[PDB]
């Protein structure tokens, strides 16, 4: 139907203006968030069963 | 339509233009350097079982306690993960619940399925019994997932290809978020519950605004049905699983594929994706009876979660991370750590 | 174990014998899940039934009908898209799909076996049999006897097709509505018995709207697919 | 994304053949069952056609079965449909669909309005 | 003295497959969900305790105690009692899936079958004691000074007639499902494993331990005959239910 292409061409205009950051700085944070935070992950490295609470 | 068609076809090759300038070097160079996960083990800590048909839905507290579980044998069970005890074993009206949410006051639970009907049950009553608080009625198609924003406002994805964003204490519709063609499957809430994505039947998933609903972006990687959606930690990118049998990072503000995660022996869709607490790790349920686990920044398997009976049908991850609970279709819950 | 954790245990065992309670019922009847297009006297069937023994958006609507002392859950799906490939992977633990068939209009005869091919040879809804419903013989007759029709238009083996030695003939029916009826059957039957392999079976049936024999016949249906079920429990079959 | 282009079909006189070309995109075109429907002025979706990968399990509508051929090319990632003699009941807009979820022996609700994994379609009319 | 030879190593063998049979079935449980399975445990438990208990009163020349062989004898009898009812335990699950399928469920169903499986063989064997203890003391046993009933007046109560009773079930519930295969494998629609398992459920059911009445007149090709397929019995019931199927070969590896 007509609305439904004025509806879609509208969006996707609307989605052409955004900034988009580059992909390695993008891939630097998801780094730094994943080796920031390594400590606190209870799956990624096995805590002693003393403090672990399902036995 | 003469021309519509056209310009949009070159505005979407615009955007795949910059988007491929926008690319500079994908993620597998990048976390080159990075020391391997290293053949993580997990087994099954607890059992929990009670329920008579298929799991389909569950999703965990935020105490990382408690966990509510929805079965199609109309059955809506919360159990204390800690000891194995249920609580507050909630029958529900429709035996074809598909999804079920766990407000983060802990106060309200959120159950949904295919009679169009969101319930919204109140866990602490001071009459002592659990009863529904208020039905949503407003859907025309299957609701397939359902998450409490403020104990107040939920977020609801149906399969009339639209999400919803409900007032439930006057219980009416607030906003309609609208733009999918395909019924959407799941929907993930941004840590700030600011933003959310929502993944469809379509090959696309959608980032969209909850003040407004105005749709920010689209991210079309795919090659069929996305079946379960999941934000990163932080919030700036969400890990989709999709029905041909792989799962994709995408990352916002950027529009990009970061990672694939597949692997030739695997066809089976993706199920249920939930992430791990400091994202490095991406546990993905599949059909085969599997939740192999990969690691996030290198795209390798790093363990498999053995021990299931039917497909999983849902799995989540502790607000803390501790443990992982997986349901599945033989309806027995299984939490590992 | 403190005072508080017995009490937790103890509330939970009281829980534990309310599932249990339920188990007894949700064991006892079984679920029919109730396809057909619109064309199909589907509407017909459920309130024949409904009235023969014992909400404006709504998704499922849901009749619960009891036979010879045994309940049957039949669910026929309301307010939802022409879309099925989600929503269906719900019923993969119903008893039989009930599925219901306009034999008389030939417009979308062949949208009809698209989408009983669709269910059979479907991953989750595979080991699940189909009480196939062949209804409105009558107009069929009518249809066929006026002669204004001709199935060869839509389906060009019905030329060379003979009625089966194996069929049985309804008296006072004429050859050619005998011929045509039993096409449409072996039709079905020939999806049906092409991918099975056992693990479940078709059960075709020439319903009427007049008739009232579709509860009993489901009846029959339904311990014959629970027959079946639990022989291949022992490997049997 | 996934994209699929229909070419080929228009005007042609009763008894001539027109050759449908679909081109596909954004997908592992071998591991999917690929199909064919149309829709006449006012009577909806009506399948067509299909074909499994690789083919061996082409199928056709009663009303096309010796008329209507269906084949596909892995390799150059395009499906097509030769239409040896038309006749004027077929004019209809044809759309090059795609069974989903791939490795599946079943298709579902391709004929359904709406559907996500089909082509924009192209107009064949006889007279 | 053949007959000792073959006896032995039959029970010898099953009594190892059963061992074999229960430590499979116990230690996976991804194969023991439905109520067959939960039937077959309990009755290949009871033929391996049968087994071993006849090899140890065999093997054992304790013709001088009072105690020992008059305990011996009991729990042997105990047994054989609790095989039987287990396998007619099997044949009345048959009739409650295949006769009667509708309403079947009943809360505890397995221990509600162990209660009689274990239970009516307890009380035979208590009241055969408390009416006479010596009843036990020193045909089914190979020699004069074998451990078992020397009443012979209760040897028919307690063991023919429970054995006759439990095979006329048996036999009932084995013609019956043959009906069933029957009219199912003749509604053809358009135009080895089914000969595998039915033996499989011949040897389950025990219509191998009707012999024993071709046996008693005699027959010795009869009595050979019935010697060697009941003392295999554990043996088959491993090959048939074991490892036929392929979900257990499957999860082996
Ligand atoms: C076979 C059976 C009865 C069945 C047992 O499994 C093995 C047993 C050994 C001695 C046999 C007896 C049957 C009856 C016999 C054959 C006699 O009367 C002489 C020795 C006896």
């Amino acid at each position: 139907s007509i609305a439904q292409a004025r509806k879609l061409v509208e969006q996707l205009k609307m989605e052409a203006n955004i900034d988009r950051i580059k992909v390695s700085k993008a891939a630097a944070d998801l780094m730094a968030y994943c080796e920031a935070h390594a400590k606190e992950d209870p799956l990624l490295t096995p805590v002693p069963a003393s403090e672990n609470p399902f036995r | 339509l003469d021309q519509l068609r056209q310009e949009a076809e070159q505005l979407k090759n615009q955007i795949r233009d910059a988007r491929k300038a926008c690319a500079d070097a994908t993620l597998s160079q990048i976390t080159n350097n990075i020391d391997p996960v290293g053949r993580i083990q997990m087994r099954t800590r607890r059992t929990l079982r009670g329920h008579l048909a298929k799991i389909y839905a569950m999703h965990w507290g935020t105490d990382s306690r408690l966990l509510v579980s929805a079965s199609q044998d109309g059955k809506l069970i919360i159990w204390d993960s800690y000891t194995t005890n249920k609580v507050h074993a909630i029958p529900l009206r429709s035996s074809w619940v598909m999804t079920c949410a766990y407000a983060p006051s802990g106060n309200y639970v959120a159950c949904g399925g295919l009679d169009n009907i969101c319930s919204i049950y109140n866990l602490k009553t001071r009459e002592g019994n659990v009863r529904v608080s208020r039905e949503l009625a407003g859907h025309t198609g299957y609701l397939s997932c359902c998450r409490f924003l403020d104990d107040n406002q939920i977020v609801t994805s149906s399969g009339d290809t639209t999400c919803a964003l409900w007032d439930i204490e006057t219980g009416q519709q607030t906003t309609t978020f609208t733009g999918h063609t395909g019924d959407v499957m799941s929907l993930s809430l941004a840590p700030d519950t600011r933003l959310f994505v929502s993944g469809a039947c379509d090959a696309s998933a959608k980032l969209w605004d909850v003040r407004e609903g105005m749709c920010r972006q689209t991210f079309t990687g795919h090659e069929s049905d996305i079946n379960a959606i999941c934000f990163f930690p932080n919030g700036n990118a969400f890990a989709t699983g999709s029905d041909d049998a792989t799962c994709r990072l995408f990352d916002l503000r950027a529009d990009q594929e970061l990672m694939t995660y597949s692997h030739d022996n695997i066809i089976c869709g993706i199920t249920s994706v939930s992430f791990s607490k400091s994202g490095r790790l991406l546990l993905a349920g599949y059909d085969d009876f599997n939740c192999n686990v990969w690691d996030a920044l290198k795209a390798d398997r790093a363990g498999v979660l053995a021990g299931h009976d039917n497909r999983v049908s849902c799995l989540g991850v502790t607000d803390d991370g501790m443990a992982v609970a997986t349901g599945s279709w033989d309806s027995f819950l299984k939490i590992w750590n | 174990l403190s005072a508080e954790d017995k009490a937790a245990v103890e509330r939970s065992k009281m829980i534990e014998k309310q599932l249990q309670k339920d188990k007894q019922v949700y064991r006892a009847t079984h679920r029919l899940l109730l396809l057909g297009a619109d064309n199909s006297g589907k509407s017909t069937i459920v309130k024949q039934m409904r009235i023969y023994h014992v909400v404006k958006t709504s998704g499922i609507f849901e009749t619960k009908f009891q036979v010879d002392k045994v309940n049957f859950h039949m669910f026929d799906v309301g307010a939802q898209r022409d879309e099925r490939r989600k929503w269906i992977q719900c019923f993969n633990d119903v008893t039989a799909i009930i599925f219901v068939v306009d034999s008389s209009d030939y417009n979308r005869l062949q949208e009809a076996l698209n989408d009983f091919k669709s269910i059979w040879n479907n991953r989750w809804l595979r080991t699940i049999s189909v009480i196939l419903f062949l209804n409105k013989q009558d107009l069929l007759a009518e249809k066929v006897l006026a002669g204004k029709s001709k199935i060869e238009d839509y389906f060009p083996e019905f030329a060379r097709y003979t009625t089966p030695e194996d069929a049985t003939p309804e008296p006072g029916e004429d050859p050619r509505v005998t011929r045509a009826k039993y096409f449409i059957r072996d039709e079905f039957l020939r999806i049906s018995t092409a991918s099975g392999d056992g693990r479940h079976y078709c059960y075709p049936h020439f319903t009427c709207s007049v008739d009232t024999e579709n509860a009993r016949r489901i009846f029959n249906d339904c311990r014959d697919i629970i027959q079946r079920m639990h022989l291949r429990q022992y490997e049997l079959l | 994304q996934v994209q699929l282009q229909e070419s080929g079909g228009g005007l042609v006189q009763p008894g001539g053949s027109l050759r449908l070309s679909c081109a596909a995109s954004g997908f592992t075109f071998s591991n999917y069952k690929m199909n064919w429907v149309r829709q006449a002025p006012g009577k909806g979706l009506e399948w067509v056609s299909d074909i499994s990968q690789s083919g061996a399990s082409i199928s056709y509508t009663g009303s096309v079965k010796g008329r209507f051929t269906i084949s596909r090319d892995n390799a150059k990632n395009t499906l097509y449909l030769q239409m040896n003699s038309l006749k004027p009941e077929d004019t209809a807009v044809y759309y090059c669909a795609r069974c989903p979820a791939p490795f599946t022996r079943d298709c579902f609700d391709v004929t359904s309005t709406t559907y996500a994994y089909r082509g924009q379609g192209t107009q064949v009319t006889v007279s | 003295m053949a007959l000792t030879f073959i006896t032995y190593i039959g029970c010898g063998l099953s009594s190892i497959f059963l061992s074999v049979t229960l430590v499979t079935y116990i230690a996976f449980e991804k194969i023991r969900r439905d109520y067959p399975s939960k039937i077959l445990i309990q009755l290949c438990a009871a033929l391996l305790l049968l087994n071993l208990i006849f090899l140890l009163d065999s093997w054992i020349a304790l013709y001088n105690t009072r105690g020992f062989c008059i305990a011996v004898a009991v729990f042997l009898h105990y047994f054989l009692l609790v095989s039987f009812t287990w396998m007619g335990l099997e044949a009345f699950h048959m009739y409650l899936a295949l006769v009667k399928v509708f309403n079947t469920y009943i809360r505890k169903y397995i221990l509600k079958f162990c209660i009689v499986g274990w239970g009516i063989p307890a009380v035979v064997v208590s009241i055969v004691l408390t009416i006479s203890p010596d009843n036990y003391g020193i045909p089914n046993g190979t020699p004069d000074d074998f451990c078992w009933i020397n009443s012979n007046v209760v040897f028919y109560i307690t063991v023919v007639g429970y054995f006759c009773v439990i095979f006329l079930l048996n036999v009932s519930m084995f013609i019956v499902v043959l009906v069933q295969l029957c009219r199912i494998k003749k509604k053809k629609q358009l135009g080895i494993q089914d000969l595998r398992s039915i033996a499989g459920l011949t040897f389950l059911l025990g219509i191998t331990w009707g012999f024993a009445f071709f046996a008693w007149g005699v027959n010795v090709t009869f009595m050979y005959l019935f010697a060697i397929f009941n003392t295999l019995q554990g043996f088959f019931i491993f090959i048939f239910y074991c490892a036929a199927k392929e979900n257990v070969r499957k999860q082996w590896r």
